[PDB]
């Protein structure tokens, strides 16, 4: 009854994927400030997709944040620790933040994944 | 630059 409607409430979370694609569309044309919006709205409805915080972290990198990029990357890795891009981006953000050891090990983590 | 690519 309510449980099936709950699985339906799940499967309807493709909103996240479309917000993802749209935000990506904004990113590819240099419009990051709306990419982040689509990414946020995408996160609000699931939730457990690493692509959203990863890409949002990349946009954050493109607008000189690093802190926000680092937090989003950490979350993305928490969701999927097999996504090398999150590690690379977090390594970049940390490199800009002055966290050189951690950035280094994130980088050789990228090297370790890809390979 | 490949990390720059968005999936």
């Amino acid at each position: 009854e309510g449980e099936r409607k709950q699985i339906e409430a799940q499967q309807n979370k493709q909103q996240a994927i479309s917000e993802k694609d749209r935000g990506n569309g904004f990113f590819k044309e240099g419009k990051y400030e709306r990419a982040i919006e689509c990414y946020t709205r995408g996160i609000a409805a699931d939730g457990a997709n690493a692509l959203l915080p990863a890409n949002r972290a990349m946009a954050y990198l493109k607008i000189q944040k690093y802190e926000e990029a680092e937090k989003d990357c950490t979350q993305a890795i928490l969701l999927d620790g097999s996504y090398s891009k999150a590690f690379a981006r977090r390594g970049t953000a940390r490199t800009f933040l002055g966290k050189l050891n951690e950035a280094k090990q994130d980088f050789e983590t990228v090297l370790l994944l890809e390979p | 630059s490949r990390m720059e690519e968005v999936d």
